[PDB]
């Protein structure tokens, strides 16, 4: 809702309030062909005949290194865009694996796992056996009473309500575990890598270029690229914990251990509060059939 | 010797518990979770096992032999001549 | 000159004047017709009231839709919608006025034809021009791309477009929308005593629908929560000055448009028309369609729809790529706002349809110039 | 033991027992209350006449339908309907005898749990169940599907029933029945 001079000084000026990513790749993707360049710089006549497009065209070929101003641009918003939705995640990630690394409830809950577990497979080849891997936690509701209604783990966390409560503070622990990551690491841990080897190519073009361009745009590309080494300096604080947490479950760690550990705990937190919920409602209605 | 293997067996034929056993010796290792708790000075709790042995154990008539749907409708069927 | 924009839809005709930014005259489609007998001689009875006369006076008017499911049925009806938003609302003559219309995808040929013959012989225009709903909508979202679910009264439809370039084959048309939400209101009303079963009766339910009902973002939670407190409860006052409360019914009225099972339709939701939409498209365009959902019409006006929106279509789609939807505050009329941009165009005088283009080519030219 | 059915429609009322194929008790359901003012000294004369007993003495009497279009206005009327057709015409104990009644489609859900509440509180069966009048209409014709058009006398309703499945969203309710008749008569 403005001119061609306001925008194409807008793109000069380096100001990113109204470009945002699909702006810019509009932008990009209505780019000025080679032809209509020529024809353009071959125009002579009064530039008032042409169109608003053909006088928007010309603005933009008046602008320096504009195409580099527009990956500038671009590069700029999309690295933004990429570090607010890919680093509270890889926070959240580091947090879950630096709290399932250490926990004080999880051991106390999870020997008593293992002691009905014993006592339930009493004899068989499965029993008297000092421990199991992390998918049994997932497999504790699949164990199911005689009236149907109580699972496993519907039974340990009303037998822990009487009888050990700070079981009942587990997930208080788990919480930064909570949610998982969502989404696979390292499809954007290539995006940040990609990210970082544009905008490593973008800071050597724009030393290339002109001193405008290195004054206007510089100081963004080096702070990006800084932001994006921190973000590779915490992928690999997460291969290292991912190590530590396959080393810590007793699995190798050639098969996936970093997302199906959390999507296991996860379901696992959720099944915890979720027999917690059925647990109340079967006091709940209890009380209700009694009074 | 340690603690969660002193298992009372029980009287009654339980329903089984379906997991993966780890090997004693990689669940004894140092970095492993259960080193900590074959320890006495960890907290093991008790389990009640009364409760999980009461809960986890295991005219004359018409004989037909077919489904109640099907003799609703022959009987609703039969019934109107 | 300046042009007209005048979406009619199958809700509500907006219409104004182009260059614009909102329009000037909305209301409703509707042809009121007196039911009972009239004892009162004189003061211009009138034997069919048409849009607000027929909404304010709607006590004792049979009110008829002439556009229904995105089809004009009644023709009649609907030419008395044209002249009472020509001469009655926006005052000026159709002969010296472009008037830009819009129009739902994949309708019938024979439609066009009469629309291009009530345009041209009886509100003779210098020229017109008839759009697709879902362009006009993203043209006014400002992107030459990407997808639209647009839902209106009648027609809930998905169309997807790549760089001006709408692809016929994926677009897709579900028959649930505002209408429907608004029957299935007046049917699970019944339950709490509510009895609305007159056509003047439908605009108070749609009013109760337009003001108090939402979107969930989990629908099992918001069962819980309403069957444990009556915390979500809200109470609306009747123009007979009675006060209902309505509970649940905020939010299972909208959720016919995720689970088309409860008026007993076979199809899916409006995510998964949505998804089947894209796996209709090229696998290279798809990633761009995705952060691209844009909305319009007025049953996407409950505030709860976005977040839902994604989550159902981050359900669908993979994970691997950003999703995105396009909600801005002014998609009801963002058909309108697309109009009015594509109507004051320099070079949108090349592809007016004028009249010696009509006696050399019939009503017939609007098949070969438009999309 | 043997079952009650007791169909508790909108003007008549028509209980019996169950294996038989006439209805013992068919009455009007009524509630007569007196508006003149007595001059006998004896008593004997209720406050409250139901059924029959109400028709008989109708000269002298208001009478009150419980019932308005599939929905109980007055509860205690027919409490009374419910206590008359159990003591009075039927003559059974309602705790020894189970006893299946009927309900209109789409009727307001509280109306049903009201009545659920009345026959498990203050006549409490055995067991009991409600069903739908136009699904034991089409049983009553001894076959599985069908449309039943039931109309009494608040409800009219079309429902259509395929393999014993009444299809819920296509079943439709018209508030015009055999009061609405009798007050266009009148
Ligand atoms: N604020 C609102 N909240 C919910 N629904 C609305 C709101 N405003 C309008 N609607 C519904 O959306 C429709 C809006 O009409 P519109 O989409 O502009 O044209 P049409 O539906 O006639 O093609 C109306 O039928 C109405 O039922
Ligand atoms: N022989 C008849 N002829 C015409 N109408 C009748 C006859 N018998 C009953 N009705 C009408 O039907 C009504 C009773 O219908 P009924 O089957 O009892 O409906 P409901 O069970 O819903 O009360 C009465 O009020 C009466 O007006
Ligand atoms: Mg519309
Ligand atoms: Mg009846």
């Amino acid at each position: 809702k403005c001119s061609n001079e306001e925008v194409a000084a807008m793109i000069r000026a380096g100001d990113t309030t109204k470009f945002d990513v699909e702006v810019l790749k509009q932008l990009l993707k209505l780019l000025p062909e080679k032809h209509e360049i020529e024809n353009l710089r071959a125009f002579t006549e009064e530039r008032a005949k042409l169109a608003s497009a053909d006088h928007f065209y010309l603005l933009l070929l008046a602008i320096p290194c504009y195409q580099l101003r527009i990956e500038c641009m671009l590069l700029c918003e999309g690295a933004a865009a990429v570090l607010d939705m890919v680093r509270p995640k890889a926070q959240l990630v580091l947090a879950a694996c630096e709290s399932l690394l250490t926990s004080r409830q999880l051991p106390i809950f999870c020997q008593l796992i293992l002691r009905i577990g014993n006592f339930l497979n009493y004899g068989s080849h499965t029993g008297d056996a000092d421990g199991f891997k992390i998918s049994t936690l997932l497999k504790l509701t699949e164990t199911k009473s005689q009236q149907n209604r109580v699972t496993l783990l519907h039974h340990v966390l009303e037998e822990a309500e009487k009888s050990h409560p700070d079981l009942l503070q587990l997930p208080r622990d788990l919480e930064q575990p909570s949610q998982a990551a969502g989404i696979n690491l390292e499809i954007i841990r290539s995006e940040a890598s990609s990210n970082l080897k544009k905008l490593l190519e973008t800071e050597r073009k724009v030393s290339a270029s002109v001193a405008e361009v290195q004054e206007q745009y510089t100081e963004r590309l080096q702070a990006s690229i800084s932001a994006f080494r921190a973000l590779d300096e915490l992928f690999e604080a997460i291969e290292q914990k991912q190590r530590e947490l396959a080393d810590y479950l007793c699995e190798d760690a050639q098969q996936l251990s970093l997302e199906d550990t959390f999507s296991t705990m996860k379901a696992f937190r959720d099944l915890f509060l979720r027999a917690l919920k059925e647990n109340k409602d079967r006091k709940e209605q209890a009380a209700k059939a009694e009074r | 010797v340690p603690s969660h293997r002193r298992v009372n067996p029980p009287t009654l034929r339980m329903k089984k518990l379906n997991w993966q056993k780890l090997p004693s010796n990689v669940a004894r290792e140092h970095n492993s979770m259960w080193a900590s708790l074959s320890s006495p000075d960890a907290e093991a709790v008790e389990p009640d096992f009364s409760s999980i042995e009461r809960l986890f154990s295991f005219e004359p008539k018409e004989i037909t032999f077919l489904d109640a749907k099907k003799s609703l409708n022959l009987n609703i069927f039969l019934k109107q001549f | 000159t300046t042009a007209l924009v005048c979406d009619n839809g199958s809700g509500l005709v907006k219409a104004g004047f182009a260059g614009d930014d909102a329009p000037r005259a909305v209301f409703p489609s509707i042809v009121g017709r007196p039911r009972h007998q009239g004892v009162m001689v004189g003061m211009g009875q009138k034997d069919s009231y048409v849009g607000d006369e027929a909404q304010s006076k709607r006590g004792i008017l049979t009110l008829k839709y002439p556009i229904e499911h995105g089809i004009i049925t009644n023709w009649d009806d609907m030419e008395k919608i044209w002249h009472h938003t020509f001469y009655n609302e926006l005052r000026v003559a159709p002969e010296e006025h472009p008037t830009l219309l819009t129009e739902a995808p994949l309708n019938p040929k024979a439609n066009r034809e009469k629309m291009t013959q009530i345009m041209f012989e009886t509100f003779n225009v210098p020229a017109m021009y008839v759009a697709i709903q879902a362009v006009l909508s993203l043209y006014a979202s400002g992107r030459t791309t990407g997808i639209v679910l647009d839902s209106g009264d009648g027609v809930t439809h998905n169309v997807p477009i790549y760089e001006g370039y709408a692809l016929p084959h994926a677009i897709m048309r579900l028959d649930l929308a505002g209408r429907d939400l608004t029957d299935y209101l007046m049917k699970i009303l019944t339950e709490r005593g509510y009895s609305f079963v007159t056509t003047a009766e439908r605009e108070i339910v749609r009013d109760i629908k337009e003001k108090l009902c939402y979107v969930a973002l989990d629908f099992e939670n918001e069962m819980a929560t309403a069957a444990s407190s009556s915390s979500l409860e809200k109470s609306y006052e009747l123009p007979d000055g009675q006060v209902i409360t309505i509970g649940n019914e905020r939010f299972r009225c909208p959720e016919t448009l995720f689970q088309p099972s409860f008026i007993g339709m076979e199809s899916a939701g409006i995510h998964e028309t949505t998804y089947n939409s894209i796996m209709k498209c090229d696998i290279d365009i798809r990633k761009d369609l995705y952060a691209n959902n844009v909305m319009s019409g007025g049953t996407t006006m409950y505030p709860g729809i976005a977040d839902r929106m994604q989550k159902e279509i981050t359900a669908l789609a993979p994970s691997t790529m950003k999703i995105k939807i396009i909600a801005p505050p002014e998609r009801k009329y963002s058909v309108w706002i697309g109009g009015s941009i594509l109507a004051s165009l320099s070079t949108f005088q090349q592809m007016w349809i004028t009249k010696q283009e009509y006696d050399e080519a019939g009503p017939s030219i609007v098949h070969r110039k438009c999309f």
